[PDB]
């Protein structure tokens, strides 16, 4: 829940500052809205794309530090390690 | 009216010149009477110092006197003498901006509107005619003209150049050959200088090419733009020559 | 500009959609050109 | 109704179908085919009542009813489909898009398809490179 909804914010933040500086970026322009134009599905498939290294991942650091700690406590729960 | 409010230095008329000038020009292709040379009119059979008699005419509301019906108005020797003088002294176009825009195209209008009533076409009974026109004025007019818009070629860059080349298109009718070599050649010279200098940057600037090129670029498409208007005011009179 | 314009200044004292703003084929320079 | 409703305006149908409620099936009849979305509030012409009527033992019941409103779907299609559009480009509103805007439009995103947009310039191309986005979009918006 809480995770979404951050990730949510971000993305929303970060289309802002991709329409504000559209006309500077250009060329940039559309390979920053082709994330936007993706379907959910794969957008969240690309959201969730920093597993290991791959920094082709909008995900910002914090948001990727959330969701790394949640994974360890979560396979802490497994039993994994 | 016209005539005032094309010779007015005001921030107010300033953006509406060009209008004022057309229409002036408009007026003076329209005007039967020969206003700039006053000094023959007891030949125009039209003229309402011909017509209307002293008795009628002081009736009305008329000045009585030939020269000073439109005293603003100077004579069209004394306009040759100052459009002469201009081109040829180094123009500034801030205390002559009248001048290109209303003044000239005044001129080209009535002379391709008198050309017709001229002696040389009519030689015979001469030095009755209601004008003194001749080709000679009007070859040195677009003398003046190739001069003019040859010393602005690079500045005042402004829709002024292709208003006169529009609007002097009447003239080339009866021009001598000559005036190629007198003043197209230099005129044609310095615009192919023009060319020449924008294709070598255009050359020595498409080698590179990077995230900030907008700064040069930019100015390399307005020496284009330039090129392109100046050899718009060109052609056309170049071609029907 | 209508370009033509000049050309139709010049063959009216002699009376002589698509492509009404403008056209490829009347280009200035390319009738400079073929009239010299 | 394969997913493009949303959830708010799915409720809100069958807030106005339990309105007449009756398991479904009673006081829905094609007496009240047409109170209840006049109470839900837009209004059904006779056009609207044959749509209603067209593929409609003899009663209907909500599955029915709100596959209706899936060909109803196809009304109000005319001004949310290019307000994304005027929203997220065209910010001097002119519609004749600028060349540089129109590589951008067709900058190819993700699918990088081909021979589309060669094909719409062989087909029709506008004269003055200069192509309208206006009557670019409308020939697939039909």
């Amino acid at each position: 829940d809480d995770f979404v909804a951050k990730l949510q914010d971000n993305q929303r933040f970060r289309y802002n500052e991709v329409m504000q500086a559209l006309n500077m970026s250009a060329a940039l322009t559309a390979r920053k809205t082709k994330e936007f134009r993706s379907p959910p599905q794969e957008q969240i498939n690309m959201l969730l794309n920093f597993k290991d290294d791959k920094s082709e991942c909008p995900c910002p650091e914090e948001i990727r530090d959330q969701l790394l700690d949640f994974h360890e406590d979560l396979m802490t729960h497994c039993g994994i390690e | 009216s016209l005539y005032a409010l094309g010779t007015s230095k005001s921030i107010y008329v300033e953006r509406q010149r060009s209008a004022l000038g057309e229409c002036l020009a408009a007026f003076a292709g329209a005007f039967p009477v020969a206003f700039l040379e006053t000094h023959l009119d007891k030949h125009n059979i039209y003229s309402i110092y011909n017509t209307k008699s002293s008795r009628e005419r002081a009736a009305l509301s008329l000045p009585t006197n030939v020269e000073d019906v439109c005293p603003n108005i100077p004579s069209l020797e004394k306009l040759m003498e100052e459009i002469v003088e201009l081109a040829e002294s180094g123009i500034r176009y801030t205390q002559m901006p009248h001048v290109m825009e209303v003044i000239l195209p005044m001129l080209c209008s009535y002379m391709s509107r008198w050309w017709e009533h001229g002696p040389e076409n009519n030689p015979e009974r001469a030095e009755m005619c209601c004008t003194a026109l001749n080709s000679e004025h009007m070859n040195t007019l677009l003398g003046n003209i190739l001069k003019i818009i040859y010393n602005n070629l690079g500045i005042d860059e402004g829709a002024w150049m292709k208003r006169l080349a529009v609007f002097s298109q009447p003239i080339i009718n009866k021009v001598k050959p000559q005036l190629l070599k007198t003043h197209f050649l230099p005129l044609m010279e310095k615009l192919k200088k023009k060319a020449a200098t924008v294709v070598s940057e255009e050359d020595h600037l498409k080698a590179e090419a990077r995230g900030d090129m907008s700064e040069a670029e930019l100015l390399i498409l307005d020496e284009f733009t330039t090129l392109a208007r100046d050899l718009y005011a060109f052609y056309p009179l170049l071609i029907r020559f | 500009i209508n370009n033509m314009s000049f050309l139709i200044t010049d063959t009216k004292s002699k009376m002589s959609r698509k492509g009404d703003r403008y056209s490829m084929q009347t280009s200035l320079i390319v009738a400079a050109l073929k009239r010299l | 109704m394969a997913d493009q409703l949303t959830e708010e305006q799915i409720a809100e149908f069958k807030e106005a179908f339990s309105l007449f409620d009756k398991d479904g099936d009673g006081t829905i009849t094609t007496k009240e085919l047409g109170t209840v979305m006049r109470s839900l509030g837009q209004n059904p012409t006779e056009a609207e009542l044959q749509d209603m009527i067209n593929e409609v033992n003899g009663t209907i019941d909500f599955p029915e009813f709100l596959t209706m409103m899936a060909r109803k779907m196809k009304d109000t299609d005319s001004e949310e489909e290019i307000r994304e559009a005027f929203r997220v480009f065209d910010k001097d509103g002119n519609g004749y898009i600028s060349a540089a805007e129109l590589r951008h439009v067709m900058t190819n995103l993700g699918e990088k398809l081909t021979d589309e947009e060669v094909d719409e310039m062989i087909r029709e191309a506008d004269i003055d490179g200069q192509v309208n986005y206006e009557e670019f979009v409308q020939m697939m918006t039909a």
